[PDB]
């Protein structure tokens, strides 16, 4: 149940069962990559997809 | 990877869907450098003209005789041509 | 493949070392150069040749 | 250090391919806007025949 103290508004949500929760850094892939490091990385999307 | 400068230089399926990312800024390196040098004088204004934009795709030939003679008007200014009238004024005045 | 250059990484067995510096060599640089640090950055001139 | 912000004239060292990733579609976009900008009128544009400009090189020089 998510609430917004900036407009004061409640709203509801689903969360993928989670037992604890946290804030981090992604990893390197998605804290910003560049061309020259995806030197063993192609296009048939090697277990990775959502990019 | 190509180490051509110009167009018609390498398979756009060359990539193979297989080939390492790593190799997507040399692509488009490629391009950019082979559109700088195929066309380095466009510099003003797009300039469009698309050959005409109807037919002259095809029938714009040079091989032995030109064609689609000019359809200019009288040339006053810039004497070139003998214009019937001046020519028919001179022979008739000697 | 033509113009393509792949970076190489060099990890030393220590996980440190001080004053370190690679000054890396090839037979005939003409081929290639490089060097630096751990940081390769090898560059390809010919499409042939080991 | 924004690049991906060139009309009419490119750079292709610019990308300095050791940069992020935002470089990509960006750069593709532009690449297509200016090819739309430059001819925004394109069917079949085959008025060369295998290289006539060569042998046609005289558009330059309206005088001979």
């Amino acid at each position: 149940a998510v609430w917004n103290y900036e407009f004061d508004t409640w709203s509801f949500r689903t969360i993928p069962y989670a037992q604890c929760i946290g804030l981090v850094d992604p990893p390197v892939l998605e804290r910003g990559p560049i061309w020259s490091d995806f030197q063993e990385i192609t296009w048939d999307d090697p277990s990775i997809k959502e990019l | 990877e190509t180490n051509a400068v110009v167009i018609t230089d390498l398979n756009p399926l060359y990539p193979r869907d297989r080939d390492y990312i790593y190799e997507g800024a040399a692509q488009i390196r490629l391009i950019k450098q082979t559109l700088q040098n195929t066309f380095p004088n466009v510099t003003e204004p797009v300039d469009i003209d698309s050959d005409t934009f109807k037919i002259m795709s095809e029938k714009l030939k040079f091989t032995g005789d030109a064609m689609d003679v000019g359809g200019l008007m009288i040339k006053n200014v810039t004497p070139g041509t003998g214009d019937k009238d001046v020519v028919t004024k001179g022979q008739m005045e000697a | 493949s033509r113009g393509s250059q792949y970076i190489l990484t060099a990890t030393l067995s220590p996980a440190n070392a001080p004053n370190q510096n690679i000054t890396w060599t090839s037979s005939n640089p003409n081929i290639a150069t490089v060097s630096g640090t751990s940081t390769q950055g090898t560059i390809n001139a010919l499409l042939a040749g080991f």
